[PDB]
RNA sequence: GGUGAAAUUCUUGGAUUUAUUGAAGACUAACUACUGCGAAAGCAUUUGCCAAGGACGUUUUCAUUAAUCAAGAACGAAAGUUAGGGGAUCGAAGAUGAUCAGAUACCGUCGUAGUCUUAACCAUAAACUAUGCCGACUAGGGAUCGGGUGGUGUUUAUGACCCACUCGGCACCUUACGAGAAAUCAAAGUCUUUGGGUUCUGGGGGGAGUAUGGUCGCAAGGCUGAAACUUAAAGGAAUUG
């Protein structure tokens, strides 16, 4: 019988600078009251958005991004960085039958210091004037274009710190990068990342935290 | 403009219920069920009390202030039916009746690398 | 790779095993090459490279530890150490790093 | 001309009543 | 005696090759036996899309769908899915049509 | 101190107030698990060889 | 020659103390009297002195063992996760 | 068809088939001419090559081995021999 | 919670749901097929190490070194046994509420052995490549796995694909001239116009895979293995109500 509704108060994410427009909506947490109030000892809340309407596009529904609450300042808390994923639509629409699919993971240290996994799918195709069904590959090119990803996704990374470097994954250069990498195989093929994650953040860094901050 | 929350549909079979959060995801707002209208225990998931808790949770949102939210599907997953229930339908349809924006939709219904096998034994359910 | 490698070795060019001989290779500086094993002291390893810096050698590593060492070189017992003071028909001591 | 498909299932898949007099009473 | 010439599934000289469920029963069963049925249609009810457009902006941005396979059982599988004519002659279709 | 070491582990000779010099999971083959951390108002979370 | 058939090491307390428990005794007696092999001696060389407490002769130190054995699954695995979770933090 | 000249098949049925399932039984390899670049000696070699083949003074290389025929990587000079 | 209907059960001591973080052991979805490998049983996450192996290419090498087998050995699903470890889920026992009257039926919940692994043991068992082993032959058509050969080849001058041939292999459709009791079979054919070579099985059904003996196993049972006495039929394919 307490009507909460009333008692919480709204505040507004912020996303940080390495990015398009940056305010990304608002949240009802708790009531800003004494006694150690919850305002600031949250810290860590997390919220899952759309890249598409972050940079304000407006048709891709897929690659949603997720990011953590760092600080709270004049009710307006700053985010960063915390991983990205793929929505099911895509990836399942992309899965059939009578092809095959290849799938590697690097877990790697960047240039600053977090270690971070990430991922990298592929699938296959046909050239023109096929007559074939299926087109599975030979178990070997497979071994080795996991090999040569491996190396360019390792390779991107450890140089490219976390910041720039969701800058230069926003736009997907990393994908058409492989595919003009590996084109003595293929000239054209649907290359995605799929996914990133961080383990061991070590240390707030309030400094170049605030030095992007939005 | 338009302040967001998350739905969290979740219909399996004899319940679904929808539990309406923040964007963050640690602060509900008016978790109400299709169960707490008729207790017939036959009837849990039906259309009609799935359409009675969309209109309780939209009053709720449009009470407390909120005007969008982002739907989530759910079902029981992992190595259950894995079907949407049948009720969410209804549930999001009146969610969009109630004059509420609705954006990104998508199905998070839990999918493994597959073990801990199934119940029923062997032969299975034998009814 | 390796095993064949040192295998050439034994054939054709010369070598010297245990840390005495090997010692006075190095002291002679009639050596090159010292293949140590992994599981040998850490005294003995630390005064070996130490040597070996001031002769101007090539210390390696070997992964394994003695027994699987002495197998390579060929020989039925644990070896620790190994120092190739001449591969005359060899792509060894200069490929290897 | 295979006949291995008769061999799995339907004679024993537990050898105690080959072991009879161990754990049956 | 001699019903089908594939008598139980699609197994030319492999062995035993691994079991599933039945999503129905959950009757432990081999992968090929009985059908693995496909399941993608939508998200969306009596369409109701003139709705969620409505409701929506960038009208309603993806068309997700579902994607699935699902492993029948024949318990289960005539049973829930009814194809009306199971004749001798037709034992060898091919077309769902 | 087993504030200062990850989820997880598993040692021994674990002092049940800060000073005792050991106390719990000194017998042979007997260890202790940590189970959880709690940094504010300092504790942690711990399994014992009797459950 | 092969003197005894079953009983092996066991037959020193003779026909008395049931069978089962003589040869779970077998069972152990063979493990906490053989030798084993540290890789900082190379050689099979190891024995034990007492219950926890076994000895490698060449190399000339002891460890810490397992009673009846010179390690133990146990161990092993606390010493895998530990392996692991060192290099967690470390990285 | 079923009769033809079985004292001599035709030249096309004859030159298609396997080498074993011929009425006589004969090779698809040969040897051939081949020139070092660097050196002057045109030497021979054989088709369906094996193990490193390279010159006998100017030993740079002039053939690498695959699974069937081999391939001298550069125009040099493939004939007859 | 779970059902066609229920309850048994948990919960305002805050259940159910929701967000992060962690542990446990287990498994490896989708890709997964008229796909592949293996002597069988069987084998799907990544990388690395250890050895292994088929097919293809060959104008390399040995020159009958070979085919099949008693006996004697190797391997041998799952369920079980011994001792330890581990034990997340499912769960032979077992406890529980309800339905067709009851449920010791089916069902809902919980749950011991087990399900995982370590070193051994058990080894006959509804395990058909839809058919012991090795060798010659006899119709057509297509698809496809691994090679090998060539191209106005197509595609940024082999790079990636197509066309044609060829060896080996898993399978598919038709037709059987031949065979078969029929189903049906490219082997189950080339068999009374009966003979390429080799190993093992059965003479009506029950009694009976039971007695008795041997032998093996951690075990009056594995493997081997009768009779007395019996009825007149059992049995296989296919037609018709
Ligand atoms: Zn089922
Ligand atoms: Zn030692």
């Amino acid at each position: 019988v307490v009507d909460p509704f009333t008692r919480k108060e709204w505040f507004d994410i912020k996303a940080p600078s390495t990015f398009e427009n940056r305010n990304v909506g608002k949240t009802l947490v708790n009531k800003s009251t004494g006694l150690k109030s919850a305002s600031d000892a949250l810290k860590g809340r997390v919220v899952e958005v759309c890249l598409a309407d972050l940079q304000g596009s407006e048709d891709h529904s897929f690659r949603k991004i997720k990011l953590r609450v760092d600080e709270v300042q004049g009710k307006n808390l700053l985010t960063n960085f915390h991983g990205m994923d793929f929505t099911t639509d895509k990836l399942r629409s992309m899965v059939r039958k009578w092809q095959t699919l290849i799938e590697a993971n690097v877990t790697v240290k960047t240039s600053d210091d977090y270690v971070l996994r990430i991922f990298a799918i592929a699938f296959t195709r046909k050239q023109a004037n096929q007559v074939k069904r299926h087109s599975y590959a030979q178990s070997s090119h497979i071994r080795a274009i996991r090999k040569v990803i491996s190396e360019i996704l390792t390779k991107e990374v450890q140089g490219s710190t976390l910041a720039q470097l969701t800058s230069k994954l926003i736009p997907e250069v990393i994908n058409k990068e492989i595919e003009n990498a590996t084109k003595d195989i293929f000239p054209l093929q649907n290359i995605h990342v799929r996914k990133v994650k961080l383990l061991k953040q070590p240390k707030f860094d309030v400094g170049a935290l605030m030095a992007l901050h939005g | 403009s338009q302040v967001f929350g998350v739905a969290r549909i979740y219909a399996s079979f004899n319940d679904t219920f929808v539990h309406v959060t923040d964007l963050s995801g640690k602060e509900t707002i008016a978790r109400v069920t299709g169960g707490m209208k008729v207790k017939a225990d036959r009837d849990e998931s039906s259309p009609y009390a799935a359409m009675l808790a969309a209109q309780d949770v939209a009053a709720k949102c449009k009470e407390v202030g909120i005007t969008a939210v982002h739907v989530k599907i759910r079902a029981t997953g992992g190595t259950r039916t894995k079907t949407p229930g049948p009720g969410g339908q209804a549930a999001l349809r009146a969610l969009a009746r109630s004059g509420l924006r609705i954006g990104r939709i998508e199905d998070v219904t839990p999918v493994p690398s597959d073990s801990t096998r199934k119940k029923g034994g062997r032969r299975g359910r034998r009814l | 790779s390796i095993n064949q490698k040192l295998a050439l070795v034994i054939k054709s060019g010369k070598y010297t095993l245990g840390y005495k001989s090997t010692v006075k290779s190095l002291r002679q500086g009639k050596s090159k090459l010292i293949i140590i094993a992994a599981n040998t002291p850490v005294l003995r390893k630390s005064e070996l490279e130490y040597y070996a810096m001031l002769s101007k050698t090539k210390v390696y590593y070997f992964q394994g530890g003695n027994n699987e060492l002495g197998t390579a070189v060929g020989k039925l017992f644990r070896v620790g150490v190994v120092s190739i003071l001449e591969a005359g028909d060899s792509d060894i001591l200069t490929t290897l790093a | 001309m295979r006949a291995k498909w008769r061999k799995k299932r339907t004679r024993r898949l537990k050898r105690k009543r080959r072991k009879v007099r161990a754990r049956s009473k | 005696p001699k019903k089908r010439a594939s008598n139980g599934r699609n197994k030319k000289g492999r062995g035993h090759v691994k079991p599933v469920r039945c999503v129905n029963c959950s009757k432990s069963i081999p992968k090929d036996k009985a059908i693995k049925r496909m399941a993608i249609r939508n998200i969306v009810e009596a369409a109701a899309v003139r709705d969620l457009s409505e409701a929506s902006v960038y009208p309603e941005y993806a068309l997700p769908k579902t994607y699935n396979k699902l492993h029948y059982c024949v318990s289960c599988a005539i049973h829930a899915r009814i194809v009306r004519v199971r004749s001798r002659e037709d034992r060898k279709n091919r077309a769902p049509p | 101190p087993l504030g200062s070491v990850p989820e997880g582990t598993i040692v021994s000779n674990v002092e049940e107030k800060p000073g005792d010099r050991g106390a719990l999971a000194r017998a042979s083959g007997n260890y202790v698990i940590i189970i959880g951390h709690n940094p504010d108002e300092n504790k942690t979370r711990v399994r014992l060889p009797s459950g | 020659a092969k003197r005894t058939k079953k009983v092996g090491i066991t037959g020193k307390y003779g026909v008395r103390y049931g069978s089962s428990l003589r040869r779970q005794v077998k069972k152990l007696e063979i493990q906490q009297h053989a030798r084993y092999d540290c890789s900082f001696c190379g050689k099979k060389t190891v024995k034990r002195g007492a219950a926890g407490i076994w000895t490698c002769s060449c190399c000339k130190k002891t460890v810490a063992g397992g009673a009846y054995t010179v390690s133990t699954a146990a161990a092993a695995t606390v010493r895998s996760t530990i392996r692991r979770l060192r290099e967690m933090v470390e990285a | 068809v079923l009769v033809q000249d079985l004292l001599h098949p035709t030249a096309a049925s004859e030159a298609r088939k396997h080498k074993l399932k011929t009425l006589v039984q004969g090779p698809r390899s040969y040897f051939l001419d081949v020139k070092c670049p660097g050196c002057l000696n045109i030497t021979t070699v054989f088709s369906h090559a094996q193990t490193a083949v390279t010159c006998e003074s100017c030993s740079t290389i002039l053939c690498t081995p695959t699974g069937g025929k081999a391939k001298l990587s550069e125009g040099t000079s493939f004939r007859r021999k």
